């Protein structure tokens, strides 16, 4: 397990989440050092939503 | 041993300081740890 | 077209569907008259997140 | 001793995120998160 | 005319007062227009 | 005039959306904001 397999996000991302069934593994992070940001979560969620509403 | 009313979200908070230990380094977490306790105190931690 | 075929939110929880693409014609309100909650969202999404992880 | 804070946004999540613990659920559970992170920054060699 | 920087936005505004005077009546929008304007007169709003 | 607020966690989101449009793009755009409001809820009959 290098650096890249973990993830890095801070609390506030966490927390958001948390809140909406986001498993961060799954996000790109595209922040300083690979963080995950807001609007990572927020990509990762719009094109879900889509896969699900052409499942 | 103080009570955890929320342990999920601890987990988070601890998951956060390791992260970012390991990847910008203790520096600049012991600068968001300065931070961190500053904007406490004026809430009313300490 | 009558007053359930509409939806009916709070600024705050239509500027949450539009940060992530959620449709809020297609969110169940469990609020006051209707009003899609921002725990109605967070159900939605976590459920659409199920079900594109398992396409 | 510290540079200009390379992240503010990093930084602003932070402070944001103990606010909302301190409005939501009070200042003793703020300084419960508080003492679990110093003792677990001190794990890696944070002080 | 005014500019308008964001319509998507104001629309969602525009369609939530909507939807409380349909929903709720309107003296519940009345209610909460009162509301909204003493807090942005706090802003600056007047 | 007015009884106890029925919903007063909806009321707060109205409060906090208008608080963060003042924060995030400034007492101009909330102006705005309310004007078009104002306008729209007299449609309805809203004074």
């Amino acid at each position: 397990a290098e650096n890249d397999a973990y993830v890095h996000a801070t609390p506030l991302i966490r927390r958001l989440a948390r809140e909406f069934g986001v498993n961060l593994a799954k996000v790109k992070g595209t922040g300083r050092k690979g963080r995950i940001l807001r609007e990572d979560v927020q990509a990762y969620v719009k094109e879900a939503i889509k896969r699900a509403e052409a499942a | 041993f103080p009570n955890d009313v929320d342990p999920i979200e601890t987990r988070d908070w601890l998951q956060a300081i390791e992260s970012v230990i390991r990847e910008e380094g203790v520096e600049r977490a012991q600068y968001l740890i300065d931070q961190l306790l500053a904007e406490a105190r004026k809430g009313g931690v300490n």
